[PDB]
């Protein structure tokens, strides 16, 4: 499908930015995850990113460590993520659905075995966070053939080698990594480097998304203005459930006010 | 694109988030420069003679061997500054961190012992250092964190998962992909990504090389066969590597069996794992069917790990090196042994090498056969540990 | 009538009961024979290189002495099997035993460094072990007792006095005055009644020649003074014996100095006590105004004993050597120094020493002078007793 | 003085042996010491053997060791255990006193002088415990130049140079010790040797006194059938010392009895 060119394509039209966030698929457990996830995408998600629960998530800070475990305590399993994920496609046709996942549950039982389920159920782009552009043939190879776009990571000091590799191998977006680190709400990521989105856009790249350490709206509109197609935020959606644990129905409501103050600043 | 092969066969690897990629070819770079650097090797050399006092001993063990066929030697790495090999690479890669301009170190350790060297080093050649352990660690391997922190490092125990050393390496790595431009990681074993497999052996490989003149000299040819335990691989790749091209040499390695492997509770995965993508390499390793990460045991903390280097993974399939393992009790039997009859507290992670060679010997006592077992380490940080152990068990 | 001489000027002697001269007279004969005999000069030259290490290193300590004209090298006792000096001269006794017949060791220890040493010899060589250590000790060298134990040797509490080393000491020889046809009393240092100071010397005195050998090789000159730590004598005679008759190079010896010499809670009989008879000698010792034996204290357990060695008593009277004393404070902080900044973890024994050598520097740093420490052994005994004072001290 | 001569010669004229009990001065205070003495003396003990309280008595098994320390709990001192001495010959002229010394005890402040000391207050003799023969020229020289005995001892394994030794340079009485070992009751010596006591007298040594384990009047017997001119026992006497602390009439009592069944042994 084309669901991350038909979203950008209407964005560009209108002028404005993606909010993207992310949470851990069954977090704290599947029926309350694919209510928030429901909540995301209501109050103003142009797309999301989802993390299916991996015992050592090697590039996650405690925030999303703990989102992991909460979903491992609820029994969830990389088939129970599938199961979700094709709930979720259809209720919602058209938003684009990215993964997060670590190598080893990709590569456990073949890559195309797993690029072929998410075809199946509808998944438009898998962001594999332990396999860098000089490792990723096999992965890129099994995501074109089944449809899905393979996102590569553009790192702050990105030399233009990479910039070149990044531009022809990705599809989706391009991940515009904000910081050195791991995920995190409280460690703020730099804004925006110019001359990597400004380099991206000559090599025709796909559409920049800024991720890691953007917490706050100031942030979002910052990442649009440097010309970034969109941000995307983790750890700070991640903390709202973490912190309303016993109170649902507040979590739903916090989650939707901070959700549409991030889209209403990616309008700037 | 890099200077050496990140592989060996299917195995190893840079499986690194993206972020790491330039620090690990940096490295590389530095690596290949200093190993044509004689101005580094010669610093090298006088660090691994003059301070941590290299060649170590190659002692024949006559008690142990009454009555049988076999002749045993072991190669004392235990008599090595700090109390075991993990001393003559982290030298080695303090001088490294040093050329590329750092002043900090991040390390991980399980037994303390790669954290004892690292500490060691950083006070010795002015870095900052701070090291990941896992909390039960912390407490079974407890007087090598006295020793770490007297030196001025800081110790950081993790809570998280098992907390033991696959823990303390997740930690670490977190820790660098924030921290590389002005930390180096000093991972300690012969694992993770490229090209830490290659620096480890190189700069271990001096103990095959001292074991092949030392049994030159005392036996005129070369071993039946030499051991070591496996935990990522760094003593057993720095015994075996000047012996590979020897191919009448054997070469057997000892993973931990725990508990014993039937009951999962282990840390073999070369022998019952399956290849898998973590820690930065591609090798085998404990885990569920569905690809998670499993929890290794082990009784010692620095075999307690579920993969393994990818250069045993590579040994080993193509039938070069011989992978056994040895559970809890066996090791334990085997450091009594050889405290009571040769006067040497050896590691508990030795103890698995040893507890094999003794089941060579046992099992066929009128072969002749020439072995040599790597003493990797001394036993100090293990006798609260083998004490309260014997105690509860009524001896 | 003796064949060697038993005394050094008035210092030395034969002081204990009638029953024990023919074991002392024994052991004489024994050594002399085997002093001439290439057979055991070959197994005890074995022994030292292929299981104990030797030769040690001479570490030169660049980043302790920066900004002064003191250059410092440290004589690496520390990395010898067993962890310390204690080792050498137990594996030349070890063979006197087996030479005259006897399969029972006695030991008395402090540190519990010579009682390791004596408990790995007797397993290596098939001796049946038992060793007197004071409860006081038990307790703050505890990792050396349960080393003792699980070498298979019998560790014996004494609880008389002041449960420290000289109780140890006096146990000993009570049990060997009743065991002597059969056991072998392996005394650990150079004092007691001749030939233990001739034998403890002469067994030791690798370590001064090494010294030599190896300070000639890096500075092509002797050092100006060699310095080491004094409880009874043997790591200080046995650094100092070559240098004897080289007249320009200084012999320093130190004394613990306990909580201050003024405050009478020391171990300094050389310089602060008077000529008595006691443990088969005629030696300095802390003596109250009657006669009766006085306790005495050191932070340090392999230092704290009322008396010295006869022949550092004679080189004192002469003036061929200078002792000096260090107190605990002082012995805690060159303890440190050395942790910290070179990334060696010392007895607190041979802190003392160094703690003097660092004196030596800072109070005349623009003095040219080439030093060398006897780093008499290495401090994991020693990180409880360390860690719990810097704790209680707010650290 | 020749008070072991004349004792030694009027045993023989009455065909005895000595018993000759130890204790430890001051033990357990100077005035009870003082009254065990006379009760010692009064029993029939034929001459005594007198401990000074040393801080380290290395020829002592636990019950000597434990005898100084309540000595010393008591404030003993050698000046004061002079004094007790004087006291002792001032009451009773003729009994042979033999004192046990530790070497630092005598060497302390001068040979001389110690000697000087004993020969002012009426001892006979001394032994000093750590010095054998081949140091003991200093202390033998200064007991004959003041009167006093140097005692010295015949183990059992004693070759013949030994034995011309100890005949030569001893006086009083020769120790011949039963045993190898240190002092104590429950460890029973061998019965003495014939050929021992055959050689002292060949070469005219003072007579001999068998000590260390000598606990029972059979082995007093034993010891004079053998042709030894006595027997010593220490740790036998001080046990019931130890014993009777809290009743000092009992203690002197068990005292009485005892000494008087050892004395009929050295009858036999
Ligand atoms: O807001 P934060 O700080 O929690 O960051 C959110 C990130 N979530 S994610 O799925 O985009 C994401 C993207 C890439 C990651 O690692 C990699 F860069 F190495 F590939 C990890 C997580
Ligand atoms: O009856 P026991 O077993 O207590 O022995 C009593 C001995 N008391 S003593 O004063 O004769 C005595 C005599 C000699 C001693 O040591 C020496 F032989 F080395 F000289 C010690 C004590
Ligand atoms: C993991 C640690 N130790 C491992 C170790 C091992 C196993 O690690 P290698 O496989 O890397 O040699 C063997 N012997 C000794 C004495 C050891 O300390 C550590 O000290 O951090
Ligand atoms: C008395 C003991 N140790 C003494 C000792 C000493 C002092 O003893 P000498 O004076 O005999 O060297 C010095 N250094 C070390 C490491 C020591 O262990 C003992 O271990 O029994
Ligand atoms: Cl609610
Ligand atoms: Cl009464
Ligand atoms: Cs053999
Ligand atoms: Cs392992
Ligand atoms: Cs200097
Ligand atoms: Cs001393």
């Amino acid at each position: 499908m084309e669901r991350y060119e038909n979203l950008f394509a209407q964005l560009n039209d209108r002028r404005e930015g993606a909010f993207v966030p992310f949470v851990t698929l069954g977090d704290p457990g599947i029926e309350q995850s694919l209510k928030i996830i429901d909540t995301l995408i209501d109050a103003g998600a142009d797309a999301l990113e989802l993390g299916v629960p991996f015992s050592d998530p090697l590039a996650d800070g405690p925030t999303i460590q703990n989102a992991n475990l909460r979903a491992f305590a609820a029994g969830v399993t990389p088939a129970q993520c599938f199961e979700m994920l094709a709930l979720i496609r259809e209720k919602h046709p058209t938003i684009p659905i990215g993964l997060l996942m670590y190598a080893n549950l990709v590569f456990n039982n073949g890559i195309d075995a797993f690029y072929a389920r998410c075809e199946q159920v509808g998944v438009d782009s898998v962001l594999v966070a332990d396999v860098p552009v000089e490792e990723s043939a096999p992965f890129r190879q099994a995501a074109l053939r089944h449809n899905i776009a393979p996102i590569f990571i553009c790192p702050p000091n990105a030399d233009d080698d990479l910039l070149r590799q990044v531009a022809s191998y990705g599809r989706g977006y391009t991940y515009l990594l904000s910081r050195s680190g791991v995920t995190g709400a409280e460690n703020r990521g730099a804004l925006p480097l110019h001359h990597l989105i400004e380099k991206l856009k000559e090599y025709h790249a796909a559409p920049a998304l800024q991720g890691f350490g953007i917490s706050s709206p100031e942030q979002v509109s910052a990442a649009v203005r440097a010309g970034a197609a969109g941000a995307i935020s983790g750890s700070a959606i991640v903390k709202i459930i973490e912190k309303n644990l016993a109170s649902p129905k507040q979590m739903l409501a916090e989650l939707r006010s901070f959700v549409s103050a991030m889209k209403a600043a990616s309008r700037a | 694109t890099t200077l050496l092969n990140p592989y060996f066969g299917e195995f190893g690897g840079m499986y690194v988030p993206q972020i790491l990629m330039p620090a690990l070819n940096q490295l590389e770079e530095a690596f290949v420069s200093a190993q044509k650097d004689p101005e580094f090797q010669a610093q090298f050399a006088d660090l691994l003679k003059n301070y941590a006092g290299r060649p170590t001993a190659l002692t024949k063990c006559q008690n142990i061997t009454a009555g049988t066929r076999t002749t045993l030697y072991l190669k004392r790495e235990d008599l090595l500054h700090g109390g075991a090999h993990k001393t003559n690479q982290v030298l080695g890669q303090a001088l490294l961190a040093k050329r590329m301009g750092k002043s900090e170190i991040i390390a991980e350790t399980g037994a303390g012992q790669h954290g004892v060297a690292s500490a060691l080093a950083s006070a010795l050649l002015g870095l900052k250092c701070r090291i990941y352990m896992g909390a039960k660690d912390v407490e079974r391997q407890s007087p090598n964190v006295f020793r770490m922190r007297l030196m001025g490092a800081e110790v950081i125990p993790v809570h998280s998962g098992s907390a033991t050393l696959k823990d303390a390496c997740n930690e670490a790595l977190r820790d660098w992909s924030g921290s590389y431009e002005t930390a180096h990681y000093m991972l300690g074993t012969a694992a993770g990504p490229h090209p830490y497999p290659t620096i480890v052996r190189e700069f271990q490989r001096m103990i095959g090389e001292e074991t092949k003149a030392q049994i030159l000299d005392k036996e005129g040819r070369l071993p039946d066969a030499v051991i070591a335990c496996v935990g990522g691989g760094s003593n057993a790749i720095g015994m075996f590597a000047d012996f590979i091209n020897d191919t009448s040499v054997g070469l057997i390695g000892v993973e931990p069996g725990g508990h014993g492997i039937e009951t999962g509770e282990h840390g073999a995965p070369l022998k019952h794992g399956r290849v898998g993508i973590y820690f930065g390499m591609k090798a085998p390793m404990m885990q569920t069917a569905d690809g998670q990460i499993e929890e290794s045991y082990s009784i010692s903390a620095g075999l307690d790990f579920p993969s393994v280097g990818p250069q045993h993974a590579y040994l080993n399939s193509i039938g070069r090196a011989d992978y056994v393992s040895i559970t809890d009790d066996e090791a334990l039997e085997a450091f009594k042994t050889l405290c009571r009859h040769e006067g040497i507290i050896p590691a508990l992670e030795s103890s698995h090498a040893l507890a094999h060679a003794l089941k060579m010997m046992r099992e066929q006592p009128e072969k002749e056969q020439l072995l040599v077992v790597n003493l990797s380490g001394r036993g100090d940080k293990d006798i609260f540990t083998v004490h309260d152990i014997l105690k509860a068990r009524g001896e």
